[PDB]
């Protein structure tokens, strides 16, 4: 111990010297291996016949595959989409002004692929992998194809774990399990993104509290949006902290039409990494209705014959190829999961459109947001009569399965009586009860913008609204009473309902004793 | 253990852990062990990659063993620092900096036909304040000729550029003609000696100015970090430094089986020995078994 | 000899042959593909080239890739060796349990049987669902349709039909999953493992169902032909072995949709709303093979998706003419909470003649329909005025029809997961007696909510007296449980001391797992 040496004490300590030696020890036997097996492969060429509108018709390229990435001599990439007898139709990944007639097209040999892995977490990429946030290359990442076959029947198991969004209009009435795809459909400026941003921010609040295995890693695919709209979301995910778990795949409105068509598949491939390796993913395709317009543009410029409204025939297969990749895998495959939230924008509340009726037919649930409910104050503007969840009571919170069964049972009774009592004919002292109680529940399911409520403070609030504790409280401050119902009620009763997951008989008698020692406004 | 390309680079090394590995290898050799064969293999790219990753293992304990002359008076500590970096480069297998960066220029420009691709492909090694000043002069002679200035030397379409590029070089502050006369040489040694003695004054000016710019940037970074650090309260400082130290320990403790991880934790334990040994006798320093 | 791929545009592949073109509907196999790619010849394009549709994805196809004619259509294994297995469109097993035993594999393309070999015999299929058994009774051997939009309950009703009529009946069953969700196909498979209808491993021979699955991830070539593969398994069980087959086809709409997705790539100018010019003949060529013949019988239950709750769309309106019993499920019935949401007026059957199901069934079904119809004619004035004038017989019409509307609802044995309730099987005589009671003023003493989600008319009486016992005993807990309890409710710090803490790592372990898998494989 004492009196080491002089030659032992002359060493500089935290120099690299051995990380350098580790790199040179792992590198030189690997690069002699590369040079001893190195054939420079034959590159098949092609001439550009014509070019325009982001399509280049290419002569030659006779061994090119369908869906294969090709490279122009301008540096701009492409994808061979329709192989014809005389030419190749190549959609161009970028500006087609740099491609000329007679330019050389080289085939890369490879189908379109994106870098997947945990090195994509935190980063903002474009429609194919390449990061656009100005933070260098994607370290710790691995390429894989964007068009992967979805897991079949034997590769799944039933959707049973709950996905908490933190939006109590969703987590009570239309609950969402892990592996379930749920459509957020609505009109132009409803709360569609705000439902999906709240589902992502809430996973940050749950990831700090759950063990490492059941953490949900979110991917937000932004198709056809503004570039400053998605810069407002990277700023929001940074100052909340959700960007630690979030990948953003950003194919904005100035990107080429094949980059916006392919960005939901790139984001699904970045999120299928967590599904395939036993973790849990959450993919949000913001405006699939803007991906199909990008698909219609290529299909009409590749001269594929138009169908309904102008859309190609295979536009159902466009979205069902993509949404069926959201699955809850079997325990042999890891038990991993991927939960999808496609967003579809309708025009005037017209869900009978082409792309709208396709994705309604694909996804399990539906979160239908209404612009007339938005302006009545009800925000999230969820149409509780039209919003479904096909998983339903299978994968919701057991503490709110026994409370929100009563909640939708009463709100179904609220709806038809208010259609009659707005004429002002007569009222019946129990018909008076259901349109006075359903107003307590409608104000209960309102929420602010970026504050997801965990799951236990949601079920205590619907408990206090359905077990009568919020009767004789005025309707204007039920949105203001329920902060007192969460703050003044003891913070250790939220731990028991989080740990049990259920209202035990030894807890309802304690909680309804605690919902009486609260000072409610108005009263 | 060393792999005999490890130890041939460490024969002229003078840092501690290279010299003890050399001495252990020679004490292995004296006790009846044969040398292994030298690899006459690994064609030129692998040989360059190996000397690149073997110069760094001589440079990296040598850079850490050179005291920076921060906050010093006079150019003689800057000349000490630059001469120590010169000696470390010579021990690691580099040449003179002039010869080495000229070799880098000639390696990056073996394909060069025009002066435009010369000034665009050696951009990573020439400063922007000189590359832009040569680009505007190339454009000035290109506006004269209305034909691309080519990299020939005997073509006077190049020489109309080069006579103004020498003016740019003398307006930067560096004497170009004594540099050209040094690397062109002469016949008689008495007339080449008087220009080598001027080139070496330029060279000492240049490497002292480079080492001084590096030292002033390190001083500015240290003063910026300190003035950002003296704005915090003390408990914030303690929990920040303790959190960073704990994370950097756990990143080397989750590495198990890597040589750098065992060396990292062994150096942490040696630092703790240094602290205990100056706690045992603070007037005498650490205990050195001499 | 063989042919070669000439053109790949989407899922539609042109193959060029140099002599001896394959027949139309012959299957071709691309060699050199990553997966087994089967093309099916759709038409002869004319200069020694045929146009094909692919049964898998065409990503990775190269012009000039060699294509082998098999000389026959798509041939799938049929027989008892398929009972308990899941097949593709092309007969490959997708359940990861060995190969399929394949006694006498069969082509999936056939003509409809004939006109001479039809059976004109009508007997009722009792299903347990009282709205089905009452108002549109199913024929034992005929084609049943389940119509409705998205989310009305076609899959729940077809699952209740599966475990109500398929768990014990005289022959075999074939489920053809056509272009629906993979999640519910897995749910159906696991439910039939648990229900003992499909047995795995050594008892595979005692299985009573074949699954043939063609789900939404599959290209439009596969979703257009998987219904034919389920048909071929059922046609082997009917034609060769001469026994009764149940054939459940979830979403026969997807067959028409999948044919429409390739149609304009096959060189067809588009028809009405977006469909192919050959919509009615494609649908008819499928539907006319699902027949009871003189050899056996196939009782078909097909779900039909309507696109925007729109029964005037040509894909449901074409298939309406093919079904002996069309159960139409409505969104309006589902938003009331009446489940099964069967539209009582819109659901028709050919078994609703009095000389087929008797007069005591026919007249109660027609009376229930008349009461539910003039209630709908009153309902536009109830929503405005509010039962203040309604003449003491139309008030009785509204009350009896609300009792009927609740009494058509029934808790399903497969919907115990959804709401809360154990499922009810209702016999035919029980629902005849019950609706004849409600129709003839016999049960006006009960609340109308005692009819909601009950088995039969004795469970209405078993729920009415429960409601009375309950709402007359609301006043039991207004005096206790507020203080001085039994201390079976312990203190809160005691309850949070039982919360055994889960360790939280704060490392996320991701970048080590990635390099662990990078040093793996
Ligand atoms: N729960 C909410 N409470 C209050 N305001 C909300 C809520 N949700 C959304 N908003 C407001 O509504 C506006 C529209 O929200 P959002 O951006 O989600 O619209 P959108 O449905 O995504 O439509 P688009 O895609 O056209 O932007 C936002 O400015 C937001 O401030
Ligand atoms: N008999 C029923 N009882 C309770 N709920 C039902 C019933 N039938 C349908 N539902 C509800 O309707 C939802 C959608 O039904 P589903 O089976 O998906 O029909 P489809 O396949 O036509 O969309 C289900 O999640 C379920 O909650
Ligand atoms: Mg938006
Ligand atoms: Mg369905």
């Amino acid at each position: 111990a004492d009196a080491k040496a002089l030659d032992e004490l002359r060493k500089p300590k935290f120099s690299s010297k051995y990380l350098i030696q580790h790199v040179s020890q792992k590198l030189i036997p690997a690069v002699k291996e590369w040079e001893k097996s190195y054939q420079p492969p034959v590159i098949h060429l092609g001439r550009v016949l014509s070019v325009g509108d982001g399509i280049a018709r290419v002569y030659g390229l006779k061994s090119v595959q369908a869906g294969e990435l090709v490279c122009f001599d301008s540096g701009v990439k492409g994808m061979a989409l329709n192989l014809q007898a005389d030419h190749v139709g190549v959609v161009v990944f970028g500006n087609d002004s740099v491609i000329h007639q007679g330019d050389l097209v080289y085939r890369t040999g490879q189908i379109v692929n994106v870098p997947i892995g945990p090195g994509t977490l935190g980063r903002v990429t474009d429609g194919l992998g390449q990061p656009i946030d100005g933070k260098g290359p994607l370290t710790n990442v691995r390429s894989s194809l964007v068009e992967v076959k979805a897991p079949g029947i034997i590769a799944r198991q039933s959707v049973r774990e709950p996905l908490f969004t933190g939006v109590k209009a969703v987590d009570a009435l239309v609950p969402i399990g892990r592996g379930q795809r749920e459509l957020i459909i609505g009109d132009r400026q409803t709360g569609k993104t705000a439902v999906a941003i709240d589902a992502i921010i809430h996973q940050k609040n749950c990831n700090e509290q759950v063990p490492k295995a059941q953490r949900v890693y979110c991917v937000y695919v932004a198709v056809g949006q503004k570039r400053s709209t998605v810069a407002q979301l990277v700023k929001l995910f940074t100052q909340t902290g959700a960007m630690r778990y979030t990948i953003m795949v950003s194919a904005t409105a100035s990107d080429a039409a094949p980059l916006q068509f392919l960005a939901p598949y790139s984001g699904c491939a970045m999120a299928e990494y967590f599904r395939d390796t036993g973790k849990h993913g959450l993919i949000i395709y913001d405006d699939l209705s803007k991906q199909s317009v990008a698909y219609r543009q290529m299909s009409l410029l590749l001269r594929r014959p138009p169908g309904r409204e102008a859309f190609p025939g295979d536009v159902f297969y466009l979205h069902s190829r993509l949404l069926e990749r959201a699955a809850k895998l079997s325990k042999e495959l890891g038990g991993g999961s991927l939960t999808a939230f496609p967003v579809i924008e309708t025009q005037a509340g017209d869900v009978s459109a082409y792309i709208a009726t396709n994705v309604i037919s694909i996804t399990d649930g539906q979160i239908f947001l209404e612009t007339e409910l938005f302006y009545k104050g009800i925000r999230p503007a969820l149409n509780v009569g039209l919003s479904v969840s096909r998983v339903g009571s299978a994968a919701q919170f057991p503490g709110m399965k026994q409370v929100a069964g009563t909640l939708k049972l009463e709100l179904a009774q609220y709806r038809e009586v208010a259609a009659f009592a707005q004429f002002g004919s007569d009222l019946d002292a129990a018909t008076q009860y259901v349109l006075e109680r359903g107003a307590r529940l409608t104000e209960m399911l309102k929420q602010k913008q970026f504050a997801p409520i965990p799951i236990e403070r949601q079920t205590v609030a619907v408990y206090a609204a359905t077990k009568g504790f919020l009767d004789k409280v005025r309707v204007q401050d039920i949105v203001a009473a329920e902060e007192a119902v969460i703050s003044q009620v003891n913070p250790a009763v939220f731990k028991i309902l989080k740990a049990n997951g259920k209202i035990t008989p030894a807890l309802d008698a304690h909680l309804k004793a605690e919902l009486r020692k609260v000072k409610l406004p108005g009263a | 253990a060393v792999s005999k390309k490890e130890v041939l680079y460490f024969l002229s090394s003078k840092d501690a852990e290279s010299s003890t590995a050399v001495k252990s290898y020679l004490k292995s050799l004296y006790a009846g062990a044969q040398v292994e064969a030298t690899e006459t293999d690994a064609s030129e790219l692998i040989a360059q990659l190996e000397k690149k990753y073997l110069s760094a293992q001589v440079v990296e304990p040598g850079v850490h063993n050179i005291a920076l002359p921060l906050g010093e008076s006079g150019s003689a500590p800057v000349k000490r620092y630059a001469a120590e970096l010169f000696n470390l480069g010579a021990q690691a297998g580099f040449e003179c900096p002039f010869i080495e960066v000229s070799k880098k220029f000639g390696q990056e420009t073996a394909t060069s036909e025009t002066v435009k691709d010369v000034l665009n492909k050696t951009k990573s090694y020439v400063s922007a304040d000189y590359n832009a000043a040569l680009n505007e002069v190339l454009s000035s002679v290109e506006a004269e000729i209305n034909g691309p200035v080519l990299f020939d030397g005997k073509t006077e379409g190049f020489k109309k550029f080069a006579a103004k590029a020498k003016a740019v070089a003398v307006s930067r502050g560096l004497p170009a003609d004594t540099i050209l006369a040094y690397c062109a040489g002469s016949a008689n040694e008495d007339a080449a000696d008087k220009v080598s003695k001027e080139f070496f004054t330029w060279f000492e000016s240049a490497y002292t100015a480079d080492a001084a710019a590096e030292v002033k940037a390190i001083e500015a970074e240290a003063a910026s970090i300190l003035d950002r650090h003296l704005a915090k309260p003390v408990a914030q400082i303690r929990k920040e430094q303790a959190s960073a130290y704990a994370s950097l320990l756990k990143r080397a403790e989750t590495a198990k089986g890597a040589k750098w991880a065992e060396k990292y934790l062994e150096d942490v334990k040696a630092v703790q020995w240094f602290d205990a040994s100056v706690a045992e006798a603070p007037a005498s320093g650490p205990k050195v078994a001499a | 000899d063989a042919g070669y791929v000439s053109q790949v545009i989407g899922p539609v592949v042109d193959v060029r042959f140099d002599g001896e073109l394959p027949s139309i509907l012959s299957s071709l196999e691309v060699e050199g593909h990553s997966v087994r790619l089967v093309l099916e010849v759709a038409q002869h394009m004319g200069d020694n080239t045929v146009r094909c549709i692919a049964m898998d994805s065409t990503d990775g196809l190269v012009r000039g890739q060699k294509v082998v004619d098999t000389g026959s259509p798509i041939k799938v294994p049929v027989g008892r060796g398929t009972l308990g297995r899941i097949m593709n469109v092309i007969g490959e097993p997708v359940d990861e349990q060995g190969p399929i035993d394949a006694a006498d594999i069969w082509s999936i393309h056939r003509e409809a049987p004939e006109f001479t070999e039809q059976s004109t015999e009508q007997e009722i299929l009792v299903t347990g669902i009282k709205v089905v058994d009452l108002l549109a009774p199913y024929q034992r051997g005929g084609k049943i349709g389940l119509f409705g939009g998205a989310g009305v309950g076609k899959t729940v009703l077809i699952m209740e039909l599966i475990n109500n009529v398929a768990k014990a009946h005289g022959g075999f069953s074939v489920f053809a999953g056509v272009g629906e969700r993979t999640r519910e196909g897995n749910d159906l498979y696991r439910e039939m493992i648990e229900s003992g209808v499909i047995k795995l491993g050594a008892e595979r021979g005692n299985s009573k169902c074949t699954l043939v699955y063609g789900q939404m991830n599959e290209p439009p070539g596969a979703r257009a032909r998987v219904a034919l593969t389920g048909l071929t398994v059922a046609e082997y069980f009917r034609d060769i072995e001469g026994q009764d087959v149940l054939l459940f086809v979830d979403n026969i709409f997807r067959f028409t949709q999948a044919n429409s997705e390739v149609s304009a790539l096959l060189g067809r100018i588009p028809s009405a709303v977006g469909y192919q010019p050959t919509l009615a003949t494609d649908l008819g060529g499928l539907q006319e093979r699902i027949t009871t013949t003189t050899k056996g019988s196939i009782t078909s239950v097909q779900a039909v998706y309507v696109p925007a709750d729109d029964l005037t769309d040509p894909a449901p309106a074409t298939t309406f003419a093919h079904l002996d019993a069309t159960t139409v499920l409505s969104r309006s019935i589902a938003e009331l909470g009446i489940y099964p949401a069967v539209d009582p007026l819109d659901s028709t059957s050919r078994m609703l003649n009095p000389n087929v199901i008797g007069a005591e069934h026919y007249n109660v079904a027609r009376g229930v329909q008349k009461v539910l119809q003039d209630y709908k004619n009153l309902q536009d004035i109830i929503a405005i005025l509010g039962m203040d004038e309604l003449s003491e017989e139309d008030k009785l019409t509204v009350a009896r029809a609300r009792k009927i509307q609740r009494f058509l609802s029934q808790p399903f044995q497969v919907a115990e997961v959804f709401t809360g309730t154990p499922g009810k099987y209702v016999d035919l005589a029980d629902t005849i007696s019950g609706f004849q009671g409600v129709l003839t003023g016999k049960y006006d003493d009960l609340p109308e909510m005692a009819f909601y989600m009950v088995g039969d008319i004795k469970e209405v009486k078993e729920k009415a007296d429960k409601m009375a016992k309950d709402i007359a005993s609301r006043k039991e807990a207004d005096n206790k449980k507020v203080s001085e309890e039994l201390k079976d409710i312990p203190s809160l710090d005691k309850l949070v001391s039982e919360i055994k803490e889960v360790v939280i790592e704060e490392d996320d372990g991701l970048e080590e797992d990635f390099k662990a898998e990078a040093l793996s494989s």
